[PDB]
């Protein structure tokens, strides 16, 4: 009764915390305004105008912040007991094992100390301060499961070395050359060509497009060289963009795929295992309620194995479909062999 | 088919253990959990719900029989076990060797016992390499 | 004979406004000229320079827009009288409680206050009439049908959720790395990046490439490393539009799938209506005439719906095949029994 | 087929009450409205275009007993009206529930008479959960 | 003899200038950097300090363009004849009724009046001069076959004109609404944010990704607002682009394919031309050998046909699948009849 | 014993040196680090501030450089022995004789003279050093087999041809009609737009999104003509950007295909070859040893055929898929001619 | 086949006109032109190419009558001009009016004489509206 | 099959040369560099794989009987050598020139000899402008 009940919020809480799906994510949202309440705040605090002001809010939003964040600690420790595995003190220990939740314990050190330095006013605790205030990005270094963007960035990046090896070495070589060329024709005319390490600067921030306009051509010839440089350059600084965007497309269209086919992965191991349950079926009573309890097991299984199998995409259909065509190839020979 | 009638009754009689005819979610979690299984709730709810067609919460001995007269052995079935096995016959070539076979059979899903596990790569020639096709399992299956 | 050409100006003009579709959209053009004819004027009334010539050609279209809207209005409420449920002063009523006619009164009114006010001169009149002066987009809200730009936005956003939180994580952390190194490099040789969040705004605009100049780096192992990190920012700043783009194209293309299959949704239920109308179909006379009826509206139906099943995509036609297939299957299956 | 082919002219002589042997748009419609059913003019077009095949604007009584005589079954039909029916089966079980279809068919379309659905849906056995297979279905419109 | 090279030469001719193809391109390519030859050196004339200079060149070269266009006009006239529908004097008038013909001898007598003028030396011809310059883009506007660059655009733009209009809506507001808040936190602070003309102005060069640096967001508020309201309005500003760049691929893939299809059209209606000739052919002999040219020519035909009907895309491919597919299933509907 | 391992060792070297694949790449890197670690430092060279640290920086990486590049020089030449054709002396005449070799050893001297006259310091050897520092981004060319990115760069340019020349020829008429008119509108209020070519680079740094700054509208009327008019331009000019890169993911994954194609030609030509051994197969003894070896190459050639035989992609799927549909017709007609 | 024979040396030798036994590109363009045809040396080259199987240039009389006993009914033919008639038929119905058909013989590729358009049209049953199934076409084409 | 088992026997007994029983890496590798063939080790491990089951490294002689008694026809063979065939038959029309052909044989993969090359053509008809279709040649290899 009261068991049940305890560990039926234990659950949930631990599914809104370490797994969250769906409205579980807004709380995280909540928090990850918080986490920028804090930084954006230290950054006015930086400015010397503000540094009153900001001070003040930062601490208010500092106690509030460890205030949340101890109170997400012991609700995620307290949670980890749902599993068995992590059941009992045992458990705890083990789970604060985990990199993430010493990282959460290190950075709420890291926030009480701020907060106990602030009181103190230490001219050195304000140095350790600011140290510590970057010390709460690593919430969202916490956030994501292990790298998810890291990985998706690498294997994107890996699938496209061909062409983004491409881009780069044409850039490159594009952007060596108009640099050289513009230093020639302005090393003179042009103060700020003085020597090709700033006609380098130049070309970088000419064909990124950013155009500070600390440095641009004067001389007519500096100009045209320019212009007829930078319009092939634009383009191949901006390729690796569109090179990346369309990989990540692509990269998480296959991850999604690969997700689909491994949901199948379960509920097959589910259907072959209740299968021969059931042939291993065939007291008297009591064997018979088995045969009743794996045959309908059974039926359970196959109702999820094949809910699981509409087909994701058109090549997975067609495969399937060309498993039914050489089906029907065997068939049709062994019919012509019956004629 | 009576003799047949009357085993389905008496097993019904065991399961419910009452006069009521029927057998709810309750009812048919304890006598699962007396084998010592450890069900959930959740999986009763679904095995209710697959078996009763009425919608009424509970299982009615007609449905009982229905869905008990049924026998395994079906073409629906025959094609959901081939896909099944295919799913984890890497390359699609109709075979499967007897490690990653045993892997699957043991870890994935309700996990089966080592002894049982033995006891599905002994049941057909394992002979080949290592490589038997699930076909002739599909059919065994078939079989019944 | 009159009402039925008065109800057919009617329907004409309720689909030219309110169902545009070709050449009704000229017609809104048009007004959407008006819409900025209006718009760009008052923000050149807002030059001191410009702002009597800008104040009378406002006044002018201001009158203008006042005439074409009120004779929109008053087309669009009689024009609801076409349908039944609108038809009468209860429809009148009724389509006015619409959230969109009501919009297009308060804007009407607002204008009209504008013109009265204009007219009277006073000082509070003016600060009126700049407020109601933006009154005037909420055409343009209103012009959409119930946000589907926003949902369509949204959608997209939604679906591509995983690549652009990627993206978004790895251009910010670029950004805080970038502007913190080059802050380090540079809090004293150069006095624009005095403090912490000048270096972040530098960062902000270098890596959106709007590179405003105001702040530049100078030390050259700042200009170094700032060309170094906006080589990565520049690009994972860009990513996001051309995510947003291929999402754009690729929801928009399956919205396109979705509405094609859901024109098959009518004319289905159509045939399966006239099917079993003839199947019931078997005075004698009277009766024979019904089943005439009912056999060539079958005929009919089944020319629509034969009509709309061409396969719109490859997977439809494939899905298609895919019965046939199975159909295909059962009857070689049968075939050998008989063997 | 000589007591058909009278009953067909008769048919067609209620339907002109003329002896034009032709029926108009307006001719049709008349009728039509007779009945109390409101038509509209675009679906009378299309309707004497449908069955009209010399493009003269009217029926001619020889197509009228032409596309008469055609009987409705045929394995055109047949395919069109299991489309028809697939259109609507979700996850294209070849079996329809006995919810989504009386809505669809009420609904949808001519909207239907509520105690029309209830004949739909009593006319086949509904056991079974509710789902019924509209392949049935079909192949009862086939026989006419 | 003398007639059958003198044609050939003639089409080649023909087929080198109005229907270019390959190496052709090559020529037309040379014309065209001819025409930057002119339009940049004219430009360059513009400027004071190298107008000597670059005049004396555009003088040359206005030279060698007259020659060269004088040659090109007399070769199309020339080649226009290999054509019969086109040959003899009524030809050549009908081919110079050709808007492109007639486009081509008014820029042709634009650039005699031009040197004319030049040695005539006239106030008044200077300023004709300026005018008859530009009259050279024209050949540029004469290069494509009416308009397939413009066309394609068109047809892109409203294939996606859902999200463009999208885009642009979303975009517009961010534009409205940022220029309005950055004027408001800066209408007093930063005097090039006097008016919101100004901040429009900052918001639509901003946005863009321009970033002039005329005015920039002095205020720290406003210099927050603006990088927040920047980085969605720059990915809204860059939607169009990556839109277009899409629409144009997919565009230009389906005119190709549709090009391939029609590819088909001729050589099918020469198979079934030569397919009744072959039929209806069944002095003797004279007949006989008139079946036997009908035969050999629906052999060549097939042979054609069947080339061209290579699977260009999967949904061809699988279209004449489904043809086969419905012929299997008549056949095996048949083949269980027989049973 | 000795030559086996000696082989083995000169093979390793020869594949992680000239068909470097995975682990050899990062060796490629590391050389790489030190190609930019060289061209990096001459560019500090050319500053005069830190040019003494530079200068030693440099030739002490010039210095490690030269050993680094003569060892893979004796490396790469000795490795070429193990190939038969390149065996011996003449062998490595012949690889000497390869246009890269020769590269790398006249860099290589480059480089030797280099450091002999830094130690010299004559004023004509700077020169000549500095010329021959630009020598050393010749590694780079050598490092891709035979233009590689200059060949997919060309052939996607071909291949989006059409597109391409669609957004240059667009971009190019409002580059030229934008500049144009803002050259009227500012002709005499702004001096920055005192000529027609001042307005040309406005044009091209505006539409281009450089937005240096130096050249910006003036006039209200100029500022409305330039966003209007950037609007478009901004997007014809990124245009290219995003349609070459499509056209590089789609010239890619075709060249994938290609390859994979090309996989499966070897193992299917030794697939026959095996086969007709086994069929010519059909002193006694030797002559059945001949036949087992025949059968079991056989077997072998078809387990590597059959491997190479999945189906990389759908429409390579559907293609077998459509011969085995062509056999079942064949097969299906031949049942209904035997019913 | 010894009347086939005669038949088929009697055209060689009109076609040849000399006892060389091989028609070149100019043997066999004069010829057609004779008719008032008008042909192109290309084609000429093309067709000598698609009879001639040696590659020698010219065309053997061995050859000749090896491509002539081979008669024009065949299933490739069959399915190519199937697929012929399905390049012009919208929809992919296997239905062609009577007007588009007569369009696309008249004008694309081969340009025919409107009598013989006509005859087409009439050669088959054009009633049903104008739409008449190539497929009787095809089998009659089949027929020969 | 005791006169086939005495000469598999024989044949073993020649490869192994002594009394082990079983076939090395190195013992089937020496037998066959006998011939003047010059192999390579990587491809005996793969041939011992590809025969041995029992995955010891070395062959038993009851796999080399069970590996010899399968002959070469099979209906896998069959769909494998026309795939493989058909890898070089340009637009897969089932029909390969005798120029193509001759290179990929002499060239590609395990060189042939120019005398096995001529064979090649010669062993089938090559009449018909020098295509032939690969279809003879893959029932030849099944007849063996
Ligand atoms: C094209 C071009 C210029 N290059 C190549 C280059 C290499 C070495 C240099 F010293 C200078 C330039 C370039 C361009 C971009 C946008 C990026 N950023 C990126 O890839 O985002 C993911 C990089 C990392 C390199
Ligand atoms: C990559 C990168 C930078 N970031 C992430 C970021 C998050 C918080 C910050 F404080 C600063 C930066 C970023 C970039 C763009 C273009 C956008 N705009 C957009 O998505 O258009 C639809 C946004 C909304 C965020
Ligand atoms: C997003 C956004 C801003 N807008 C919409 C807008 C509409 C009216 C205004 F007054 C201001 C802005 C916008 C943006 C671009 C790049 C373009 N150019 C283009 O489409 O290239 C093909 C256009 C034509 C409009
Ligand atoms: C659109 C537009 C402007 N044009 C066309 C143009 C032609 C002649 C001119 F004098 C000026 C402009 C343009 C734009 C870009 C980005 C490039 N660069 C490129 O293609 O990268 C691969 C080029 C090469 C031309």
């Amino acid at each position: 009764r009261r068991n049940v009940k305890y560990r039926r919020v234990q659950n949930y809480l631990y599914n809104v915390l370490e797994r969250p799906r769906g409205w579980a994510f807004i709380y995280h949202a909540f928090v990850f305004l918080l986490v920028f309440g804090c930084l954006i705040l230290s950054v006015f605090s930086t400015i010397p105008e503000h540094t009153k002001l900001a001070s003040s809010c930062l601490l208010i939003l500092e106690f509030v912040m460890i205030v949340v964040f101890g109170l997400e600690f012991i609700i995620r420790i307290w949670s980890a007991g749902c599993c068995c595995r992590y059941r009992g003190w045992q458990g705890r220990l083990r789970f604060a094992r985990k990199p993430f939740c010493v990282i959460d314990t290190i950075v709420l050190i890291a926030s009480i100390a701020v907060v106990s330095a602030k009181t103190q006013g230490n001219i050195f605790a304000t140095s350790a301060l600011r140290s510590l205030r970057f010390l709460q990005i690593l919430r969202m270094v916490r956030m994501d499961r292990r790298g998810g963007t890291w990985k998706l960035l690498g294997s994107v990046v890996y699938a496209h070395s061909k062409e983004l090896i491409t881009a780069w070495y044409i850039g490159f070589l594009v952007l060596i050359f108009s640099s050289f060329l513009v230093y020639l024709v302005e090393k003179d005319a042009n103060k700020e060509f003085s020597t090709y390490a700033d006609a380098l600067w130049w070309g970088t921030i000419t064909l990124t497009t950013i155009g500070y306009g600390d440095k641009t051509p004067l001389t007519w010839l500096g100009r045209l060289l320019s212009a007829g440089f930078a319009l092939l350059g634009i383009s191949f600084f901006a390729l690796p963009a569109g090179i990346l965007g369309s990989g990540f497309a692509l990269k998480v269209q296959e991850q999604h795929r690969q997700k689909h086919f491994e949901k199948r992965r379960n509920p097959a191991a589910n259907l072959i295992q209740c299968v021969w349950r059931s042939y291993a079926a065939d007291t008297p009573p009591l064997k018979t309620v088995i045969r009743a309890i794996r045959i309908m097991k059974f039926h359970v299984a196959k109702r999820k194995f094949k809910e699981t199998l509409r087909p994701y995409d058109v090549k997975d259909v067609i495969e399937q479909y060309s498993a039914g065509h050489l089906d029907m190839l065997c068939r049709i020979k062994s019919l012509q062999t019956r004629v | 088919t009576e003799e047949q009638i009357a085993e389905f009754k008496e097993a019904f009689s065991l399961f419910d253990k009452d006069g009521d005819g029927t057998i709810t979610t309750k009812e048919l979690g304890t006598v699962m959990r007396s084998l010592g299984q450890n069900p959930t709730e959740a999986e009763l709810q679904d095995m209710i719900n697959e078996v009763d067609a009425d919608g009424n919460g509970t299982i009615d001995f007609p449905e009982f029989l229905t869905m008990m007269a049924r026998k395994m052995k079906d073409t629906d079935s025959e094609e959901e076990i081939r896909e099944a096995f295919r799913v984890f016959d890497k390359d699609g070539n109709g075979y499967i060797s007897a490690a990653e076979l045993r892997h699957v059979m043991t870890n994935l899903g309700e996990k089966l016992t080592d002894e049982e596990v033995d006891e599905m790569i002994r049941e057909a020639d394992i002979d080949g390499d290592g490589q038997v096709n699930y076909e002739e399992f599909v059919q065994m299956m078939t079989a019944k």
